[PDB]
DNA sequence: GATCTGGCCTGTCTTA
């Protein structure tokens, strides 16, 4: 249109820019390892690697109903490297760097893998997969050198949350639960991982050859894929905590002080003992020795927590423990199902009417942030009779508002800096309430995020350094970039969509267009 | 010569293609279910019983003394004569294979409950590679017992493995391996007669010799009709051990043997090409050193195995065979029809 | 003064917002379902039942000379003393306002099976503009029955209607109506003291004086809190009326009204403002020229109730009110009330 | 960014296009029909009104809790006209006629609905909303004018299925199978209908008077 | 021949 009416060229037909898109996409820049990484391939070439990796797909073999796409996890690191050049040189400008150093720079990188599901089958000729997609995705975080005796921070993501800096790997079309096809697919990964993780990466960008050495961290993985790949049971269990070992009346009991002692390499040991069983105990003897083990692990991850699904759980609970307040159960130990319906439908429509708010069916994010304030606690008192129990919520709710900003800000230690001083006091105070003024709920049992938040926050704090910059949030924010691609953005066929859906998600996630953008910023 | 619809409990989904039911004392035994073992069974083994057509799965315990073992999607399971039996190889729910292998039995029987004794075996010597989908013998000379073992694809090895093509299989190669269950120990025989690695065949013993019929290889993608003679002798000395070729052939893969009688078997089901499924069934018959495989009546197939792709299943014991085919998924995911003949 | 809760069964839906309890010897029967009737029942009219706290709803068929009327949703319900009822104004379904008298009858029953009789009657002379939220009454004059209307609200007239503007609706004139149910005769009469109109009143009938209470204006958008009271005579010849304000009034806006003892009339809440409701209930006990309103000991409302911003109900005849709350997404609940 | 980088301004600001977008919308151009519209308005410049027509929302009456928009039928047809006038021309043009004439030309129309499930409802303020939609919408087939003594067509649509030719006229939120809100809704537009279906319409054409007369068709309908 | 045991079920809670 804009040709045939201007008459000229503006723009540039589609040829020229599938030309240059194949410098941004991985497989195009030259690289290598000083130390040979094993089980890996030398050659610098290779683009979208199947998602079977070659997988017997044999009438007599084990069916295969899934299909996958992926890129080398080696030569997609070389690419995002290549892409952020820019930032990398301006960092080092910036905190009087010589740029022409090549110093033996270090790469934190934060992965994340999420089901996905009520994906929509399509006709066609192929094999007949399943409906339920998963995605495994990383992104770069910080990046330091070592400069004399210091280590000078010359990049850090201001927005670690977002999808415009979640850059895609992998996309298959199978269960989160089928622990086997799932496995047949990220071995490979997991495999490179493992073997990149004790080498060091150079290359020459901006004419100077470098030095890169990889530090990963697993932590955008939800409670539920952390049991299953790690090797434990389902969570409704007796061992509720990924990080302690303790049981669910020991944590409804003590409520305060727990350290973490759960490695890898601990699973593993685990497994071991539970296999081999050398000292021929019982069932019980056994599962108390070993705490709950039952699965080869599989995947090393980060002992942390998950703060969006955390919020929606303290959402949950808290929501569950107004419908309690509202029907008075401390008086009266004994009520029917149709009471308790009465009871939320009030609950509902009061809501309705005093926070502008409608009936979900799964607590939401947005409704779990706009729940948690002074305003909701005065709404729901409009309701009790008693007085004292409006005390307790207001203090209920002053100390989880005291405590919130500690593990959701992106650095506590330089801006709330009191709540963190004064977190153990305030989560003191929360459990010795709990376990108080809460005895018909809370009499031999707790959650697992509740114990999460009681036990182990100041640790991972003062060991990792924050809590929100390393959450799950940027992948279900990426989810819905995927679900726009596949929908509009991809070849109409089942064994075409994958690999464009993939190509697209990856060019778009590229900080070197990012910078184009921002040009009237200039 | 019978074909029954069977109707199954709640967990179906705890059955998956590449099961092996194990018998002791007319009680069918299941093993090997689908993903890690949940905390309904903390072991896996579950007891087959059918009723009325109806098909119900219970689970079971181990000893005290017992190695808990993990599922296995390709085993290699053999009979032994107090009863127990031999798992050897199979893949693990991390698809791993596994090398080790299993000795289980029974502890202990008091009102149709059975506890196991899950025994892990040392094996030293020429041990072979962590194998699925081939099989294992007893044969028994002079007084003695021995174990032989053939076939079986695995993985690239440690050099040539890489990430790009991590799940590329490869036909083991066609070295036939002795194994002691006294000693745990194994040792490398090599064949003139064995050229092509073979895999998904069906093995038949008898008091010192076994019979290696049809299965697959890689090498060369053809089902080729070979009847193998290996006839292990037991000596004061060495053992040792011979091949012949023998005419009269099947050109199967992945079939079920089963027993109907002594010195004669039923074998059922299996591929004639890749999307040609065998459908007719075949007799044969042990005699003193001869064999003899014919042609028997074929059984009243429905429609739905007729115009199906895939089928899997195994041995009871009791002259009946368990066969489950796809079902639909949105529904039940499997059918399971039970075969009868005798 | 004692409420209860009422367990429906699966014919909810068919209940709506306006609504008339129609009684006829102890078997309280249903009229105005929501929608046009389906192949249930042809008739829409459904036969009341309430045992151990649970509702049932049965159809009920007409004669063989009946008239198939439309569900109407905001008629004017009023006793008759031969015992029957009459209905005026109303709206169907489609939003037209009917402007025909139906009366309804029972002619045959036999084991709990009964048959109404829906005849049709007409107007003459002054005939009234179809409305609704209005009221009519009988009235016993020396030795003759004679009904008493009064205005209530309905659209524009067939001039001044804009389609910008084809739902809005406006307070009718201030007239008082006299209708001969034997004849069909209705002649229009001015009263000086009604200067303006009313709807959703509430207008209680006695010998030969009809007692306006409470309502709402919407032209001032007003809810008074004056009572009016309207004697009439019925000579050898023309007619007279008669009106006269008087002290201690009530400002209601649709109430619901009852009768516990014989010239003893409870009264509900209505509305007191546009989103403040009303609570307290009064207490009518009539002389002979004399009237008498008191605040009575308001019953233990629920929690529901007490936040719940519409509400709606009827009478039931015994003594008892039958209303209703809504709910969410199951779509109403039903409470109800007896008196004494 | 193209005026960032390239600096000439190849697009216009957006409020640019907001105000072009006047010329477009119905309730723009001037129009008179022979016999005045009964219970219809004069105004010209009616644009987006509220959908319940002045249905009143006080808690005391039926209560309400649906929202809908709608354009006025008249000004709807108005600017559809205006739309495609280019291509009655070009009809008139090609059948060998004259471009001046302005003979009762007929304007034949196809009108449409259908209930939408599957509409979530937002959080915040305001009636409470159902989970439902329901549209309506006409299209054009064919503009026949009568000349001499027989008739002959000008326009008519080439894609009759097209999505492009759906032109929209009312929305609102409720179930299609809520009797009182739909007939509550759609009586002003029935209500026009009847009012047009014995007028006829005087429009300006490149400058020249032109008249217009319609034949409504429904069938659109499941 | 009542008397516990075993397994069968069944509602609830815990992550999604
Ligand atoms: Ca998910
Ligand atoms: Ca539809
Ligand atoms: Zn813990």
């Amino acid at each position: 249109t804009v040709k045939a009416i201007t008459g000229r060229q503006i723009f540039q037909p589609l040829h020229a820019l599938r030309n240059a898109e194949k410098v941004l996409l991985p497989g195009y820049h030259p690289f290598e390892w000083q130390p040979p990484l094993k089980n890996v391939s030398s050659r610098t070439d290779v683009g979208i690697i199947d998602g079977l990796s070659g997988l017997a797909s044999s009438v007599d073999e084990y069916p295969v109903d899934t299909i996958a796409k992926r890129f080398r996890y080696d030569s997609a690191l070389v690419s995002a490297l290549m892409d952020m050049e820019e930032d990398i040189l301006e960092g080092m400008r910036s905190q009087d760097l010589d740029d022409y150093l090549n110093g033996p720079f270090t790469v934190v990188v934060k992965e994340s893998c999420d089901g996905m599901g009520d994906v929509s089958e399509k006709h066609g000729s192929g094999p007949a997969v399943p409906e339920k997609a998963v995605r495994f995705s990383f992104t770069v975080m910080r990046i330091t050198i070592e400069h004399g005796s210091q280590n000078v921070k010359v990049f850090e993501e201001p927005k670690p949350n977002s999808e415009l800096c979640c850059k895609p790997l992998c996309l298959m079309l199978a269960d989160e639960s089928d622990h086997e096809t799932l496995t047949a697919i990220l071995s490979p990964l997991i495999a490179e991982r493992e073997a990149m993780k004790s080498s060091e990466l150079t290359l020459e960008m901006g004419g100077i050859p470098r030095t890169f050495k990889f530090i990963f961290r697993g932590t955008g993985y939800d409670e539920k894929l952390v049991r299953e790949v790690e090797g434990l049971e389902a969570s409704g269990s007796v061992y509720i905590c990924t990080l302690c070992d303790t049981t669910r009346l020991e944590a409804s009991q003590n409520l305060v002080f727990h350290s973490i002692t759960r490695s890898h390499a601990e699973n593993l040991q685990r497994y071991e003992v539970w296999r081999s069983n050398p000292y021929h105990e019982s069932v019980e003897e056994l599962r108390d020795r070993v705490k709950g083990v039952s699965a080869k692990p599989f995947i090393e991850t980060v002992p942390s927590i998950d703060a969006l699904h955390c919020d929606i759980g303290n959402a949950a609970e808290f929501y569950k423990i107004f419908q309690l307040e509202i029907g008075e159960v401390y008086k009266h130990p004994n009520a029917s199902k149709e009471e308790r319906k009465r009871w939320q439908a009030t609950l509902d429509k009061h809501l309705r009417k005093r926070m502008n708010l409608k009936p979900i069916m799964r607590m939401n994010g947005n409704f779990a942030r706009k729940l948690m304030t002074q305003e909701t606690v005065d709404a729901v008192c409009e309701l009790i009779p008693s007085e004292e129990r409006h005390e307790a919520l207001r203090e209920l709710m002053d100390l989880y508002l005291k405590m919130k900003p500690v593990w959701r800000s992106s650095c506590p230690a330089k801006e709330c800096p009191e709540s963190l001083c004064q977190y153990s006091f305030n989560s003191q105070r929360f459990a010795e309430l709990l376990s108080t003024k809460f005895k018909y709920r809370y009499e031999g049992k707790i959650t697992n995020y509740f114990h999460k938040t009681l036990a182990h926050v100041p640790e991972i704090i003062e060991r990792d350094g924050s809590i929100g910059a390393w959450a799950s949030e940027g992948n279900q924010s990426g989810n819905k970039l995927f679900r726009r691609f596949r929908k509009m953005n991809a070849r109409q066929s089942k064994c075409y969509e994958m690999e464009d859906v993939l190509k697209h998600h990856w060019l778009y996630t590229s900080k070197y267009l990012q910078k184009f953008m921002n040009a009237h910023n200039a | 010569m019978s074909l029954q619809m069977v109707t199954v409990g709640h967990n179906i989904a705890l059955i998956q293609p590449g099961f092996s039911l194990m018998n002791f004392d007319g009680q069918v035994f299941f093993f090997g279910q689908k993903g890690w073992p949940k905390r309904s069974c903390p072991t896996g083994v579950f007891h087959f019983d059918i009723k009325q057509n109806h098909l119900k799965l219970k689970p079971a315990i181990f000893s005290k003394d017992s190695c808990y073992l993990p599922p296995l999607r390709y085993p290699a399971t053999c009979s032994y004569k107090k009863h127990q039996y031999i798992i050897h190889g199979g893949k693990t729910p991390n698809n791993e294979l596994s090398d080790k292998i299993y000795i289980m039995s029974v502890a202990c029987k008091n009102n149709k409950k059975v506890t196991f004794r899950c025994t892990e075996k040392d094996l030293v010597g020429d041990v072979p590679e962590p194998r699925y989908g081939h099989s294992i013998d007893v044969v028994y000379s002079r007084g003695k017992s021995m174990g032989v073992l053939f076939g079986g694809r695995s993985y690239m090895p440690s050099t040539q493995r890489t990430t790009e093509k991590w799940n590329s299989v490869a036909d083991c190669l066609p070295h036939v391996f002795l194994i002691d269950f006294e000693f745990g120990c194994a040792t490398s025989y090599i064949l003139p007669e064995l050229q092509d690695g073979l895999s998904f065949h069906v093995s038949i013993a008898r008091n010192d010799t076994v019979y290696i019929l049809g299965g697959h290889s890689l090498a060369s993608n053809i089902r080729p009709a070979n009847l193998y003679r290996i006839r292990v002798d037991l000596p004061l000395g060495t053992p040792a051990v011979n091949c012949t070729v023998l005419p009269g052939g099947i050109s199967v893969s992945s079939a079920i043997l089963t027993q109907t009688n002594n010195d004669e078997f039923v074998i059922v089901g299996g591929y004639q090409l890749e999307n040609q499924k065998r459908m007719v069934c075949s007799l044969v018959s042990l005699g003193d050193n001869t064999i003899e495989i014919s042609e028997m009546e074929t059984p009243d197939w429905t429609s739905d195995i007729k115009h199906s792709k895939i089928w899997f299943g195994s041995n009871m014991g009791n002259g009946t065979i368990f066969l489950g085919i796809p079902g639909d998924n949105k529904s039940e995911a499997f059918y399971f029809y039970t075969l009868r003949c005798s």
